């Protein structure tokens, strides 16, 4: 559902979070503090808002803009990536003016 | 002096980098457990205008 980019990730740097919550997209950039293991149970300086089933994503960053491209498709046999050719199209463009060096993925 | 400009860092910024951070800078030898020392000192400066 979501995905946190950063260098300390917590405090002394900013660090983006990425979360989906079933009806919308929450994009944020902050001096978060994260969790000692982040999960989706149920400082302000950038906001924005908007097994058959492979899901495929590229995130890439590049002076102080940060890109985002997918495509979703069926697959027949789930054990490994289907052995063929699907191009990926462009989501979203960010000025988050932010370097990264570490990721992380959210359940 | 509300207006503040860096002064130090470790290096330079890339194109639209925006680094808010304001720890202590070890510009030195001397491990500087976030207080001012010899080669440890705050990063920013003022124009005081």
């Amino acid at each position: 559902r979501g995905w946190i980019f950063g260098t300390t990730l917590d405090s002394k740097t900013q660090s983006l979070l990425i979360v989906n919550n079933a009806t919308n997209v929450v994009i944020k950039v902050c001096e978060f503090q994260f969790c000692n293991d982040p999960f989706l149970g149920v400082n302000c300086t950038f906001e924005y808002v908007s097994f058959k089933n492979l899901r495929e994503f590229v995130f890439k960053n590049i002076d102080g803009y940060f890109k985002i491209y997918s495509k979703h498709t069926p697959i027949n046999l789930v054990r490994d990536l289907p052995q063929g050719f699907s191009a990926l199209e462009p989501l979203v463009d960010l000025p988050i003016g932010i370097n990264i060096t570490r990721f992380q993925t959210l359940l | 002096y509300n207006y503040l400009f860096r002064l130090f860092r470790k290096s330079n910024l890339k194109p639209f980098e925006r680094d808010i951070s304001t720890e202590i800078y070890q510009a030195g030898s001397t491990p500087c457990n976030g207080v001012e020392g010899f080669n440890c000192y705050f990063p920013l400066q003022s124009y005081g205008f």
